């Protein structure tokens, strides 16, 4: 059993999951938590709970801890405001406080929604200005956690696939059965860039990053990583057809700005020079990664998804 | 959300279709110590009083049917009339002629070793699951390990009240996923245990629970809403062949995966690798957890056939229940690739000779240390 | 293609396993007779010249061991030393000991009439047409013990299973030595397989392993020894569905394992048939201080456009399933055990559990 530990927030989650693993498997004691449905897996914490968080931070001493529990789908942040922002906002405060209390070192997973994405490629020191409610809280997030922790790192990351369990867990893989069913012809949005990346290769960057820190304590601040393969949320759906060997044609390319996208920032591309200098980072060829991700919701697959023959 | 609850039971060294599973499993080793390639199909019928051995054994061995039985018996621990029964003064009967001549001429006789056809027709099945280490499903290995620690502790001292006859009931609430399982937490347990007349009832549930269940169950598991049923009607000296029958080869769904994947109705105890009901079951079993392991599929059906006298089995097929990357029939050209299973060949990839049967006739005789079909093969592709 | 095969295999009432199966409830119908509360386990055990019965019953009938045990044997038909047994001369050793949670599984599946995975209702029948052919005259030189096994040719879809073609037949079954290897079977494939399998399945790419064993005329308890529940999978839906462990023969009404078997297996049959699903399993969860099961659980495969939730919810209107109303229902006192201890016990018209309940949902 290793000798450095690390707490991984939201392992329950996409994100979460790939962290609390790359870390484990590297060598590190790694506890993950959740209170969605952590058991049995996980730790059961309820992040708006102070002791139920102070708890669990002064009883297991950790060197590192990476955050990933947030409200991060932008459409239900506007429905709940009152709870979004105690989540991505507060939450991260009350753990910035206890982490550089237990002088640990803090991850805030953030957002390229904090720009507007109205001059790309963005570095590190822009000015954020973001157009949507999500946008703004992962970006009080990153001041709640700075404020409370001078040397805890933020971490910008876009839009996230990866090897789901439900295909709502990714807005990448959502697509997928509007892809499968060739025969209904279905819309895709060929406005908004985008750059997927795999929570894999994050989880990589996120180790990466924290274990230099463990010799560097100048490692800290705010930092981009990004895959770097430029897509439409259509582009992806054909990558997806194509990694498939189906047909994407019943795809339809809309190139117009969608009724809410002047609330939906255009090319928020990260510059991941920073990261690129220090040599940190993973990048899985999305034409791979999609394929290993996805191939478990294959219709013909799906069917003989069973308890008994 | 999709969950669903499941149950295995699993029965301990003394209860009596366990005791004939196991007498006639010792009955097997018996002759192989002597005659590795002796034909063996020995049952074992035990009530009150008896044990009685009928069936076609052909053996250059020569063993002694009382001897062995009744140290199997003692070993079991059965011995003083205030238990039920006693090895010492049990009656034993011997009705064991010889193998059919009919069988033998289709079926090993005149032919190479490798070429040696089906001891008898039927299915087999191979079922594994990465919901454990063990590569068994949670409920049918947690059921086993809560009778085997009963043993460990009567056998070792530290529990010294308790007696062979036990049978315990695991319910495991699941989660699928993709395909897979996903053990999320014990529902309920049960412990029916044989005891002496000198202790309560609430010294011994208290010792169920935080010396035997608490230390075989992962507390992750466990909750304060999991139900416990510890001695559930109350008092149990009526045990083991006492007002009783028993019979090799009734608890078959014990000795396998718990009411998991599939059985073709193959009784296991007191058997040699010719017939396959056994080897062939071993066989398949090895297969679906070199595949579990090998990383292909998270969990697999396989289904073998044979015909008497027939070497290379009439069908194989493998159920992957959308767990793989690879089709059903991607998996299935590995197999054959991989692995040959005419019992002939078993018999030397498994080591089917060799006379330690006995142990396996308790406690499941899958997801253990130490067996051949255990350990996986590493997979060319 | 996206097909794949299944084996399912069945024995003849001489099969001594099946024999002890037989014998064990016609046991428990002698007692049904004179006492249907009635409470009785017996297991039977067959080995050359001998009948052995064991366990515990608590019955006001008296019973003639010797009388049910040879006519029952006699009905299989061991009526001479001349092929191996013989109801006349066997002994008949009596050892009964007489005073005065649960988890079941019930399939069905809509790839045959009878609801029944076509591989075993083709084994059951095939041995049912050679007991049939025996008894008639028509094939003299059959005798009682006999094994069938049917591999067939299958093609997953939209949940279901589509039997496209009966791939591998074994048939081995108990002669006498005047008739020559040949005669039997080429008869096996004309009289019996003709007769069984549907014309549509059969072609020339279908093997045939017919008394692959070349002799068989050693046979019966004296060839192998025969034990009651010994084929719980030919008794069920062989290498389909799912199984609990509780073998039925020689146990009453009162056991469950037994009783709800055939209740869940009524459960599953009105579905099919009621239009439902094509294909289910039924789970059915009893617990120790509940009378109620404490869960079911309905894998209908995909079949179906309603949801699980929804047929969980046909079924506990239509359906009432503790112990004390399945014994009303399918009238589970009445001593007819005996014709369920062959031929399986799931698939055949007769019985009060195949006969699917209307169901107003
Ligand atoms: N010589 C034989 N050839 C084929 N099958 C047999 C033979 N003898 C017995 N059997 C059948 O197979 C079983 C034992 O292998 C018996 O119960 C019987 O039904
Ligand atoms: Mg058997």
């Amino acid at each position: 059993i290793p000798n450095r530990r690390v707490l991984v927030t939201g392992a329950t989650g996409l994100l979460g999951r790939a962290v609390h693993k790359e870390f484990q498997q590297n060598n590190w004691h790694a506890v993950g938590c959740g209170f969605r449905r952590a058991r049995p897996k996980f730790e059961q914490v309820n992040l708006l709970d102070s002791n139920a968080v102070h708890h669990i931070i002064h009883d297991f001493q950790p060197h590192v801890i990476v955050h990933c529990a947030a409200e991060r789908r932008p459409d239900v942040v506007e429905n709940q405001p009152d709870a979004a922002s105690q989540l991505n906002v507060d939450a991260s405060g009350n753990l910035a406080k206890e982490a550089a209390a237990v002088g640990a070192f803090l991850i805030y997973i953030s957002s390229d929604y904090v720009f507007d994405g109205t001059n790309p490629p963005y570095r590190e020191e822009d000015i954020p200005a973001p157009l949507n409610l999500y946008g703004k809280t992962k970006l009080d997030g990153e001041k709640a956690v700075l404020e409370n922790n001078l040397g805890a790192a933020v971490l910008r990351i876009p839009i996230l696939y990866g090897e789901v369990e439900k295909l709502e867990e990714s807005a990448v893989t959502v697509m997928f059965d509007k892809v499968q069913f060739s025969n209904k012809s279905a819309n895709m949005d060929h406005w908004q860039q985008r750059f997927p990346t795999h929570v894999k290769d994050v989880a990589t960057v996120c180790r990466q990053l924290a274990e230099k820190r463990m010799l560097d304590p100048s490692i800290k601040g705010t930092f981009h990583w990004s895959g770097n393969e430029q897509m439409t949320k259509y582009e992806m759906a054909c990558a997806i057809a194509d990694a498939f060997n189906l047909p994407s044609s019943h795809l339809r390319p809309i190139t117009d700005s969608p009724v809410l996208g002047a609330q939906r920032p255009r090319n928020a591309q990260l510059d991941c020079s920073k990261l690129e200098t220090l040599g940190i980072g993973q990048r899985t060829p999305f034409r791979i990664g999609i394929k290993e991700s996805l191939w478990p919701f294959l219709i013909d697959k799906r069917w003989r998804q069973t308890v008994f023959h | 959300e999709g969950t669903f609850l499941f149950t295995s039971e699993s029965v301990g060294e003394g209860h009596p279709d366990k005791i004939c599973d196991q007498i006639s499993d010792a009955v097997l080793d018996a002759h192989l110590q002597q005659d590795p390639d002796a034909k063996v199909a020995c049952e074992t019928v035990a009530k009150t009083g008896m044990i009685l051995l009928a069936g076609e054994i052909t053996s250059r061995a020569a063993v002694d049917y009382q001897k062995v039985v009744r140290e199997a018996v003692k070993h079991i621990g059965y011995d003083d009339s205030s238990k039920g029964f006693d090895y010492k003064t049990c009656n034993v009967l011997v009705a064991l002629e010889q193998q059919s001549p009919d069988i033998a001429q289709g079926v090993h006789l005149d032919r190479n070793e490798e070429d040696i056809g089906a001891g008898d027709q039927g299915l087999m099945f191979g079922y594994a699951t990465d919901e454990t280490e063990e590569c068994m499903p949670l409920t049918i290995v947690l059921a086993h390990k809560l009778n085997a620690k009963l043993a460990e502790l009567r056998r070792n001292g530290t529990l010294p009240w308790l007696r062979p006859d036990s049978k315990t009931q695991v319910t495991v609430q699941y989660m699928q996923d993709r395909g897979a399982v996903l053990p999320i937490r014990v529902h309920t347990i049960v412990i029916s245990v044989q005891h002496d007349e000198e202790v309560c009832l609430d010294e011994m549930r208290d010792a169920l629970k935080e010396k035997v269940i608490k230390a075989v169950v992962p507390a992750k598991y466990l909750d304060e809403d999991t139900i416990y049923h510890l001695q559930p009607s109350g008092r149990f000296v009526i045990g083991g062949p006492q007002g009783d029958a028993g019979l090799t080869g009734r608890k078959i769904i014990v000795d396998t995966y718990g009411g998991w994947g599939a059985h073709g109705g193959g009784a296991f105890s007191g058997k040699d690798y010719t017939k396959v009901d056994r080897s062939a079951a071993y066989a398949a079993r090895w297969v679906a957890k070199s595949l579990v392991k090998g990383g292909l599929c998270r969990r697999v059906l396989v289904q073998v056939s044979y015909a008497i006298g027939v070497s290379h089995p009439l069908s194989i097929s493998i159920f992957h229940y959308g767990t793989s990357q690879k089709s059903e029939r991607e998996l299935l050209e590995i197999v054959k690739k991989n692995f040959d299973l005419r019992p002939g060949v078993i018999v030397r990839d498994l080591d089917l000779k060799k006379p330690i049967y006995q142990r396996t006739a308790a406690y499941g005789h899958f997801g253990r240390d130490s067996f051949p079909w255990e350990v996986p093969k590493k997979l060319k592709y």
